[PDB]
């Protein structure tokens, strides 16, 4: 019935800053005559459970820090970390408890925000083991990177591909912020000696112009 | 108005 | 000690049931409420229904009524989830969860969650292919290997390199489902350049729902 809007789907805030998460309600989780928000929030750290942050829009649940801080009424809500710590970085949700079913927003994935710095790019032919299966793979790799945009494109003979490639990325790291990607361009081999360059073209905020990798065979 | 509680029996 | 422990991860084809049990310490089992929420991957938390610990009673809403069933058993604290007619929108964390604060449908408790796979397709090992440092040293004066994990299920594999004593610059990558219902992977590492020829590096596969276990040797 409640449907359950958080913006943004992604937050980036430096160290010892400000980080606002809101979220909207479909309907009204104030109740006139308590005066109380019905709305709950969550922290989930990567591969736990979620934890229950705050409840009653604005109360503390035991053992959460000062810097952690919940608003807003009716329609319109707000997590607001003050002065944001490394430990910190998560997904949070909020969920409404006005009505049943009881139901929770998207999520709003909360990382550091860093220094932005450009990919070091590295590309891999196809291994010859992988040759007699008849599958060639090229594995394109974007390491040490900030922030997770990019874009890589993929040419053969300088033809862009489309369709024949999927993109991994690492989850934001803890000792220096950076992402890694990895792009695989898949080919059955009844194509892959035929072509001679081969080609990951990458793009980034951290690059004014596109950074090229090649091989040929 | 809110729907029941469903936390303590 | 208050803690909520789930049982290990479920695999399953579209058809099949599954059952999840969770089994309560640290607080009075038929005191609360005991809900059931799931996880799918870029959907945000869904709340299943809840059982009565005390009268063994259920509430499920409209989408779930007809496919779940909720039950408990107070002998050894232990309540369990049950799903019916899984298709692939049932692949998730289903989690366990109680609210102890009055008025408060909120939950305090949770269980560290049962991931559930649904596909059509069958356990397949999979094949491990180097991925060498290059033809160049030019990699940076550091160099990049890796190995290739391709078409293996399910999920999880594991890789180490020499055993786990390289731990770091290795970037293990997220798998990523194939259209084949193959799921795949890269492991790469950074390394000093100087020594390709002096180190030897292996990566070590292990995917244990098939009992592979590879050593592959990435060599220049």
């Amino acid at each position: 019935d409640i449907q359950m809007t958080q913006s943004p789907d992604s937050l980036a805030v430096s160290l010892g800053e400000r980080a606002t998460i809101n979220c909207k309600s479909s309907e009204s989780l104030l109740y006139d005559s308590n005066n109380k928000n019905y709305l709950a929030w969550y922290q989930q750290k990567p591969g736990q459970p979620p934890k229950l942050l705050i409840y009653w829009a604005s109360t503390r649940e035991s053992g959460v820090p000062d810097r952690f801080s919940g608003s807003g009424s009716e329609t319109d809500f707000t997590l607001t970390i003050s002065s944001l710590q490394a430990e910190d970085v998560a997904v949070y949700h909020c969920q409404q408890y006005f009505s049943t079913p009881w139901t929770f927003g998207q999520g709003t994935k909360l990382e550091i925000k860093r220094t932005v710095a450009a990919p070091s790019v590295f590309i891999f032919p196809p291994s010859d083991e992988q040759l007699k299966s008849g599958t060639a793979s090229v594995v394109c790799l974007l390491n040490n990177f900030y922030p997770r945009e990019a874009k890589v494109q993929w040419k053969v003979d300088n033809a862009l591909q489309s369709g024949n490639s999927q993109e991994s990325v690492t989850e934001q790291d803890s000792k220096d912020s950076t992402y890694s990607l990895s792009s695989t361009l898949t080919l059955s081999k009844a194509d892959y000696e035929k072509h001679k360059v081969y080609a990951c073209e990458v793009t980034h905020q951290g690059l004014s112009s596109p950074v090229t990798k090649s091989f040929n065979r | 108005s809110p729907s029941s509680a469903k936390s303590r029996l | 000690q208050v803690q909520l422990v789930q049982s290990g991860a479920e695999v399953k084809k579209p058809g099949a049931s599954v059952k999840v049990s969770c089994t309560a310490s640290g607080y009075t089992f038929t005191g609360y409420y005991l809900h059931w929420v799931r996880q799918a991957p870029g959907q945000g938390l869904e709340w299943m229904g809840w059982v009565n610990p005390r009268s063994g009673g259920t509430s499920y809403p409209p989408k779930f009524q007809g496919r779940v069933t909720m039950t408990r058993d107070t002998s050894i604290n232990t309540a369990y989830m049950d799903l019916t007619w899984l298709t692939s929108d049932d692949t998730a964390v289903y989690y366990c969860a109680v609210g102890r604060i009055p008025d408060v449908t909120a939950f305090d408790i949770w269980g560290q969650g049962t991931p559930v796979t649904v596909s059509s397709a069958s356990t397949k090992g999979p094949s491990v292919f180097p991925l060498a440092p290059s033809s160049k040293s030019t990699s940076g004066g550091t160099a990049a290997l890796g190995c290739l994990v391709k078409d293996y299920f399910p999920e999880p594999v594991t890789v180490s390199w020499n055993s786990g004593a390289l731990t770091s610059g290795v970037h293990t990558f997220p798998a990523v489902l194939q259209s084949s219902g193959l799921y795949s992977l890269s492991s790469v590492v950074t390394v000093p350049s100087s020594s390709l020829g002096t180190q030897t590096y292996i990566c070590n596969v292990n995917h244990k729902p098939s009992n592979t276990k590879v050593d592959k040797r990435v060599g220049s």
